[PDB]
């Protein structure tokens, strides 16, 4: 898919993540949630090949959802992180690699810290206070270098988020259909339903 | 490079009758410009009332003709000698062909028998699987050359009743055997015509309850 | 495609088919592959038929002002030497490839050309897909010191070679004979051994069968006085 | 890719008792979209008539440039010209362009003024031409046309006759084509009177 | 999936009245170069069939070393090996086309052209065909190679169709074929003047005619040929 | 194919095989490879026959032209016309030519003109596809000052050996005797030479 | 192809072309693009005809499994996953298959579109094949919730009717369906010739068409 | 460029065409018109490659506007369409073609009738009620089927041709930064500055 | 390369010549190509150096383990394991073998084994680059039933010829006598046989 934006404030990481797909010429949806919770206070977005991107977010989810039940414990940001990129570094040498670029935002319980994680399907890691796949950063990274405090509230945070994707509206020559924006704080994952 | 495929030629021809059903084929077989032979044999009684014809690639049609006649041993053996109803054979003959979906048996394959209401009945596939019951299909070399003849000879496409000027069709009247292979024959005669791997020689085979009988026909041989 | 040249006694005989193909489609059955260049030159053509046709027409028609020019009737050399220089200029991307045969005050003459340019010189000739089936009929009947009766048959026996065995040749036999000190005689569809059947049936329709939308007239006519 | 299957379109000639008989479809497409229904492709100059198939700027160009060459025949002959001529005309028009040619199937129709004898013809997209006694065929149908023309067709059949044996040829014919449909036309010819009939036919 | 490197031309056969008749020339191309000129490309098994392979000769030799198994293969404990289940031309020709088959299933082809040429027990003539692609065909003449643009013509002319097998003495029949390998030396560059030949007869049995030469050539018209258009001398 | 000139006492001899090929089909069995150019120029042809033709064509006009403006040429005259045209187009050729002739002054000569269009004379020269498999017979049989019957059986001797394993050569052997005596055409049948 | 398929108020209509191509030939002017996996349960095809028949006959066979171990019906959208599963199976080996999964079960009416890269969309409209464009158009003009069974039919109709006009590679005659909680319901068989004229003249619609 | 749109109701043709210009990832300008006037009554909108169209089409403007100054008269819609077609077919056998698809919409002064030409870069026209270029007929052609009559009004006209452009707002992939529109008619052109 | 191996009365005799080329560079001059298998049965290789290398020994290996089972193996069997190694690896394999033994039942033999690992048996074989050369020569100069000195002279003229028209072969002509007295290896410099 296209575009996937993430941001870490003081308390909390926000995902926003575009709502179209498209097959041949024709644009079949403009409501598509591109994310998976992995757990409670845990999400994961991401954007690439068709088919691949559901497929592998699915794996993963299940995955996490299998070692929260084995070990009644919810695994940190962190952790979830690396597993993820063991598995997209495993997949890069594959027979038929998954083409998958993925966002994961989370809040450590433990530490009481939001935690955002920048990781490409070639499994490249990186933890980041803002992040965004593809061509996404061109367009968006500027104006989160200039507005981006480390002490923004939540929603000082949706609102250069909306400056954000206002740019990608204006310079961007695709139409993806606005996004879907989450929050991930202490209480868990929440969707904004008017963005 | 080593090319696994071939073309010889060759086309054919079933029609599905009210109570019969014919399959019909030429006789030549080709590679390039140059003649195999003017009578090799294209369309097979396969048992149980079934007439069954692989045309394209004659190397893959001999295969598939051959596993499917084999298709019908194994069922009388497997299920009390059961006759293999023609909606069964051709749901078989799907398997046969998409099970090789990868490395296609090159052929358009055409069946012809009756139902189990004892209706005419003609099955066509592509080289893939995919597969319909029909009413009337040409296939191979001259395919395009006769089908739009048959949609119009056989389902009376684009006719009306003189004096009604379009509003009224031409009813869809059945055909008999005998008004059937005249039309098989002047199909294959106008496709011996214009297409330069039509001729030599055309047999037929019919299919009613009382069995499966066979006529030829001599074709062109230029 | 097959097409022969056969020398004789006293001339040359050719002969050709007369089918046509795009693809393995025919789209004449009874075409005409023997063409003239001057009344006692023919030839017959392979390949790309339009330009067997064009280049024909265009060295018949130089070689017609060739011969007002020099008061002489036109020579076999003549027509030979300006297709292959002309065909060698364009270098094979003219797909013409002949046979040429006539008589000439010099004698009978009897050459091939091929479309890059090169010429070839024989007693007996075959160009064309069937030009295997016929050398074949062609080596193996041929001989020394032929009559007229006897060329004519061989021609027609290797272009029927090809008919029969050649996908690419079909239908009928034409002929034209090259005779010295006589008018070149041709003898369009020689052999007619490809009529078809009588079909089975009959597909005329009965009047009304097909729906109408608008008739009118279309004026053919100029304009017209008062 | 291939320009003589981008816009799609057919056309069939035949020759009858004293009479021919010309038919084209409607279609005009870009590949597989439909744009227009009322792309004729028969043309007339006098008493000629010529079908083009193929791509349709060459088939607009040379009709354009067949219009120009004939008005200037006739003011130079004082008088207008017959299919023989023409046909020869189309011929040498199509091969001066040998290294760069219309992609066109052209098909010549009509009746000879003097000798009343009914004539059609075919070329190729360079010039070589088809002089057919039965018929000629031309377009993305053309092996349909084959087949159906073939079994249809019988010599001699009378003007009424003629137009029902060619329209069923045509319409059964684009039905087996993609590419060709949305509408067609029949001229039936005379030598001196013309009738031109359009068919209804599916428009799919 | 390979190319072909030392490579045997036509094989060309007919039926006639009492049987079958096969030949093919003794030469092994490389390419362009006339290499091996006493190669033998006709293979008998048995006394009732012989087996003529054109293509690669490595691939021939294979071949051949596949039949000489099926031949010891079926002597074992069978009393009957030399009569009632002695291998018969049709056995050989399917085992053969199966094999054919299976190798370009598999991109790894036999790369040749076979034409089996026997009698059967109930006297019947058996002459079919099989190449590299498992295509199969049967008819009164068959050719490989440049034998079926060359030969074929001149075969057809003695046995047009079916009818004709009868009205055919094995005299008229090997005629056709010596003329046949005669018309191929004029004009196919990768063939021999010598050449082998087999007749498999429902009443003589198998003759089987080595070291034999194309002869009765006609040459002579060749000097009277001058230039390639307008030279004289 | 398979040419070859050789020069002897009394003047020079031009060799040929008689096969063309298309492929593997042999589309001439009796060419005639030998052209002349001049009363007593000659040249053997290898490579593309369209090429080739067009090209001793070419030559035969020069020297005819030459001829008429400033009498006989030489040999190495008419081998500078055929370098000057394999040499400048070189792109688009692929003639391989042998130019043999006999003057009175400078008796029998040979010169050979590969593909690129240099020039070399030789005492005797070897062409052709054929070629290749007797350089080593050639190179051990050939004397120079050889006797005319001497000089026909090398020719026949070696290219009997060309064509026996050169599938591409072939048919008759031609032979073109350039002497003070004339010009003498020579032909030898398949009976004669495979037995050698 | 032209297929397409919406949910509404009274269940989801689906409707699909019949036309077949091998080039610019026309191949099959009747073929049967909906397939019937249960007496709830349908799913239309488009692209590989061979593929889309193997895989959604395959797909009934591993339906009625899950009927006869659990003793109830499957759902649309385990349905749909299970065939999205198999494609993802033969990833990138070269299918192409285009499909809606239509049907009524527990949570109310479904519709799931499913293709060959293993992509599993749920949605209230959806449209597949070469004329997709065509009919996307009509519906997205004209669809509501609030549709009656009648007016829906005829939409979907109308749909296809439209990308079987322009659309070359679209044609034949429709084929309607209509799912309810008892089960899908045949509307029939309808040629496109026959349709035009008929829509031509109640609707006023193709004025540019002359008829 | 993109999207141009064409529709010829009972006393006048309208032009609609995209407003949006994009090089490399970036869309430099989001108000361009893709027009030129070429007589008082005659429009011409284009779309092809990029430079190629605006040349094309000021060429042909400079020889009507050579015309008219020529002759003091206008080229009728069909004469000019005439003219830009053989430039067409001229130019498709060129060097380089250019690459241009252009829509022309007149108003006749003498048979009092508005006209549509829509001709491709191949020199291909066709005289039309309502036209296209490119992928915009796929989306637009079977609305206008069905919703297009003859005896329309101009304000009926750019109903139907708002739903056109809302289609392709819903199911094109690209942004195209909505339409340019102008009304031909017999009082000459003018542009509609809301829409 | 330029090899051969030439039966004739009291057994049989492979010669080669000593270079190996990469590219135009000779990387070894006096290369060793006339290799044992057995004491009596000796090879010439031809084409990739690794693969009739691999090839050799492990007919070699072969031969040893018959020998140790089954007592001296025959020259044909020798060509046999050869053969099945050249025919079943011919994709991945350039290799052009000639095979040579000496028994005292079968006395000298020669088995040659082109590209495609057919096998052929002969009186004499050549094979390399530079056997193209010496086809003509060869077939011309060969008598069955020769002497030792014979023998040894038509190798050396042989190869002789071959060295002077390929490049690619060259250096000193080894050669390898195989009869009933033993085994006897030969060498012969270029300013002996260069002036023959
Ligand atoms: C549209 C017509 C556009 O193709 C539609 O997608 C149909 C779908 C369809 C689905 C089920 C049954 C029939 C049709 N597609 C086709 O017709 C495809 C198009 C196609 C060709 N190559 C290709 C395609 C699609 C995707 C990749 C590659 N056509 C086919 O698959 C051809 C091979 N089918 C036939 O020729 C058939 C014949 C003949 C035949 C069929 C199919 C079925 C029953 C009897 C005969
Ligand atoms: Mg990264
Ligand atoms: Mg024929
Ligand atoms: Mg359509
Ligand atoms: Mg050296």
């Amino acid at each position: 898919m296209d575009i996937i934006l993430g941001i870490r404030v003081q308390d909390s990481v926000i995902l926003a993540s575009s709502k179209a797909v498209t097959r041949g010429i024709s644009v079949l949806k403009d409501s598509d949630d591109k994310t998976r919770q992995l757990s409670p206070h845990t999400l994961m977005s991401f954007a690439g090949e068709a088919g691949d991107t559901v497929q592998f977010a699915e794996y993963i989810q299940a995955n996490i959802q299998l070692y929260s039940i084995r070990e009644d414990y919810e695994l940190s940001p962190q952790a979830v992180s690396s597993f993820v990129r063991q598995e997209l570094a495993k997949s890069i040498r594959s027979r038929r690699p998954y083409q998958v670029n993925v966002l994961i935002g989370g809040y450590d319980k433990k530490k009481n810290k939001p935690e955002l994680y920048q990781i490409d399907y070639l499994g490249t890691k990186v933890e980041l206070p803002y992040g965004a796949h593809g061509y996404s950063g061109f367009y968006t990274f500027s104006l989160l270098d200039h507005h981006y405090r480390p002490d923004m509230t939540t929603e000082e945070g949706l609102d250069l988020l909306k400056l954000c994707v206002q740019e990608l509206e204006k310079r961007m020559p695709m139409d993806f259909k606005g996004v879907i924006v989450k929050i991930v704080d202490k209480d868990g994952i929440r969707q904004v339903d008017d963005f | 490079q080593f090319n696994p495929y071939g073309d010889n030629g060759g086309t054919i021809l079933g029609i599905a009758g009210e109570d019969f059903a014919v399959l019909a084929g030429d006789t030549r077989n080709i590679t390039d410009y140059s003649i195999n032979s003017r009578y090799e044999p294209k369309v097979f009684d396969c048992g149980d009332n079934i007439v069954m014809s692989a045309n394209g690639f004659a190397a893959d049609g001999d295969a598939l003709v051959k596993r499917f006649k084999n298709s019908v041993k194994w069922y009388h053996f497997d299920h009390n000698d059961k006759k293999l109803s023609i909606n069964s054979a051709a749901r078989n003959i799907q398997h046969l062909l998409y099970g090789k979906r990868f490395f296609p048996y090159y052929v358009h394959t055409i069946i012809a028998g009756l139902d189990e209401d004892g209706k005419g009945a003609v099955y066509s596939f592509d080289p893939v699987g995919s597969y319909e019951r029909e009413q009337c299909r040409a296939g191979g070399a001259a395919a395009s050359l006769i089908m739009p003849f048959l949609d119009n000879q056989v389902n009376f496409k684009n006719q009306y009743e003189p004096g009604t000027n379009g509003k009224v069709k031409k009813p869809l009247k059945y055909l008999s055997v005998e008004e059937v292979i005249k039309l098989v024959r002047d199909s294959f005669t106008s496709a011996t015509e214009r297409h330069i791997q039509v001729g030599d020689g055309l047999e037929i085979l019919i299919v009613t309850k009382d069995g499966v009988r066979k006529e030829f026909y001599e074709l062109k041989r230029d | 495609t097959t097409i022969v040249g056969v020398k004789f006694n006293n001339g040359v005989v050719i002969a050709a088919d007369t089918r046509s193909t795009q693809g393995p489609i025919v789209a004449d059955k009874n075409c005409a592959k023997l063409h003239r260049i001057s009344p006692k030159i023919w030839c017959a053509g392979a390949g790309t038929a339009a330009d067997t046709e064009a280049v024909t027409q265009l060295i018949g028609s130089n070689i017609e002002l060739h011969s007002l020019y020099t008061s002489r009737e036109p020579r076999v050399v003549s027509a030979l030497q300006m297709l292959k220089q002309h065909l060698f200029k364009y270098q094979g991307h003219i797909g013409a490839y002949l046979i040429v045969a006539g008589v000439d005050p010099t004698g009978s003459h009897l050459f091939s050309i091929h479309a890059h340019g090169s010429t070839d010189v024989g007693y007996y000739l075959s160009l064309g897909s069937g030009s295997l089936a016929a050398m074949a009929v062609l080596e193996s009947h041929w001989k020394q010191d032929l009559t007229k009766e006897e060329a004519i048959k061989l021609a027609s026996d290797a272009i029927q070679a090809g008919i029969w065995n050649d996908l690419g040749s079909g239908s009928n036999v034409d002929v034209c004979v090259m005779e010295i000190g006589k008018d070149a005689e041709y003898l369009r569809n020689y052999l007619t051994p490809n009529v078809r059947e009588e079909k089975q049936k009959s597909y005329k329709f009965p009047r009304g069968t097909t729906a109408v939308l608008k008739e009118s007239i279309v004026n053919i006519c100029d304009i017209q006085e008062e | 890719s291939d320009p003589s299957s981008i816009n799609g379109g057919i056309v069939v000639a035949m020759t009858g008792k004293d009479c021919v008989a010309i038919a084209c479809d409607l279609r005009l497409g870009s590949q597989s979209l439909g744009v227009s229904n009322k792309f004729e492709k028969i043309f007339h100059y006098g008493h000629v008539f010529l079908g083009i198939t193929g791509l349709a700027t060459d088939v607009t160009t040379l009709n354009e440039m067949f219009r120009y060459k004939t008005n200037l025949y006739k003011l130079k002959e004082e008088r207008a010209i017959e299919p023989e001529t023409f046909t020869q005309l189309v011929s040498s028009s199509l091969y001066e362009r040998r290294f760069g040619p219309y992609f066109v199937g052209p098909v010549v129709a009509g009746i000879n003024s003097k000798s009343g004898k009914p004539f059609i013809a075919g070329f190729d997209l360079i010039g070589c031409i088809d002089e057919a006694k039965d018929f000629i065929v031309s377009g993305t149908a053309s092996d349909q046309l084959f087949g159906m023309c073939e079994s249809l067709y019988e010599p001699n059949l009378e003007p009424e006759d003629l137009f029902e044996t060619i329209s069923q040829a045509l319409l059964n014919a684009a039905d087996r084509d993609a590419l060709s449909g949305w509408g067609a036309v029949v001229y039936i010819i005379k030598k001196d009177e013309v009738v031109k009939r359009y068919l209804k036919m599916r428009q799919d | 999936t390979q190319q072909p490197i030392v490579t045997g031309t036509s094989v060309i056969s007919m039926k006639y009245d009492n049987g079958v008749i096969i030949a093919a020339d003794n030469l092994g191309s490389y390419g362009s170069l006339l290499r091996f000129n006493g190669v033998e490309r006709l293979i008998p098994v048995g006394d009732n069939t012989v087996v003529g392979i054109s293509g690669d000769i490595s691939d021939m030799q294979h071949i051949e070393r596949l039949l000489k198994d099926l031949v010891t293969e079926n002597a074992y404990d069978n009393p009957l090996a030399d009569a009632e289940e002695a291998l018969e031309p049709s056995y050989i020709f399917e085992y053969l086309a199966t094999v054919m088959y299976q190798r370009r299933s598999k991109m790894n082809p036999l790369w040749n052209a076979i034409i089996v040429a026997g009698v059967q027990s109930n006297g019947d003539q058996f002459l079919r065909y099989v190449n590299l692609l498992g295509v199969t065909y049967s008819s009164p003449t068959l050719a490989t190679g440049f034998g079926a643009h060359m030969a074929n013509p001149l075969l057809r002319k003695v046995v047009d169709r079916e009818s004709d097998i009868p009205k055919t003495t094995v005299q008229v029949a090997e005629e056709a074929i010596v003329n046949a390998m005669r018309v191929l030396y004029y004009r196919d560059a990768r063939s021999s003047r010598n050449f082998s030949l087999a007749i498999i007869d429902k009443n003589t049995g198998l003759t089987f005619k080595k070291n034999l030469q194309v002869e009765n050539m006609k040459w002579d018209f060749a000097k009277d040929i001058k230039g390639y258009g307008t030279q004289k001398i | 194919t398979s040419i070859m000139a050789v020069t002897f006492k009394d003047g020079v001899i031009l060799g040929a095989d008689s096969r063309t090929t298309t492929g593997a089909y042999i589309a001439n069995r009796v060419t005639d490879k030998l052209t002349r150019v001049h009363d007593k120029i000659w040249c053997c042809r290898s490579g593309s026959a369209a090429d080739t033709q067009a090209i001793a064509d070419i030559v035969q006009y020069h020297l005819e032209l030459y001829t008429s403006q400033y009498g006989t040429p030489s040999t190495e005259t008419a081998a500078s016309v055929f370098k000057e045209l394999c040499y400048e187009n070189k792109d688009n050729l692929t003639a391989g030519i042998i130019v043999a002739g006999y003057d009175d002054k400078n008796k029998g000569e040979v010169y050979t003109i590969p593909l690129g269009g240099s020039v070399h004379k030789l005492p005797y020269a070897i062409a052709g596809s054929g070629s290749t498999f007797i350089y080593g017979y050639c190179d051990k049989n050939f004397r120079e000052n050889m006797s005319k019957e001497e000089t026909v059986d090398f020719i026949k001797h070696s290219l009997s050996q060309a064509i026996k394993w050169d599938g591409s050569s072939g048919g008759v052997i031609r032979m073109v005797v350039l002497t003070a005596a004339g010009v003498e055409r020579l032909i030898f049948y398949p009976d004669e030479y495979e037995q050698l | 192809t032209t297929t397409l398929a919406f949910k509404f108020q009274h269940g989801v209509i689906a409707a699909v072309d019949s036309r077949a191509s091998a080039g610019s030939y026309i191949s099959a002017l009747r073929v049967n693009k909906v397939i019937e996996i249960n007496p709830y349960l349908l799913g239309t095809m488009s692209g590989c005809a061979a593929d889309c028949q193997y895989w959604e006959t395959l797909l009934a066979k591993e339906c009625r499994l899950y009927y006869l171990r659990n003793g109830e019906r499957i759902s649309v959208s385990a349905a749909s996953k299970l065939l999205s599963n198999m494609m993802c199976q033969y990833r990138g080996m070269g299918l192409s298959m285009g499909s809606m999964i239509c049907g009524w079960d527990k949570k109310g009416p479904g519709l799931y579109y499913v293709d060959e890269h293993g992509t599993r969309l749920s949605g209230n409209m959806f449209s597949t094949g070469s004329g997709n464009t065509y009919a996307y158009g009509v519906l997205d003009s004209n669809y509501k919730w609030d549709l009656s069974v009648e007016d829906a039919l005829y939409l979907g109709k109308r749909s296809i009717l439209a990308a079987a006009h322009r659309d070359a590679y679209s044609g034949g005659s429709v084929n309607l369906y209509h799912v309810t909680e008892d089960g899908w319901i045949y509307h029939g068989n309808h040629d496109v010739g026959e349709l035009f004229w008929k829509v031509k003249e109640e609707e006023g619609s193709f004025n540019n068409v002359i008829g």
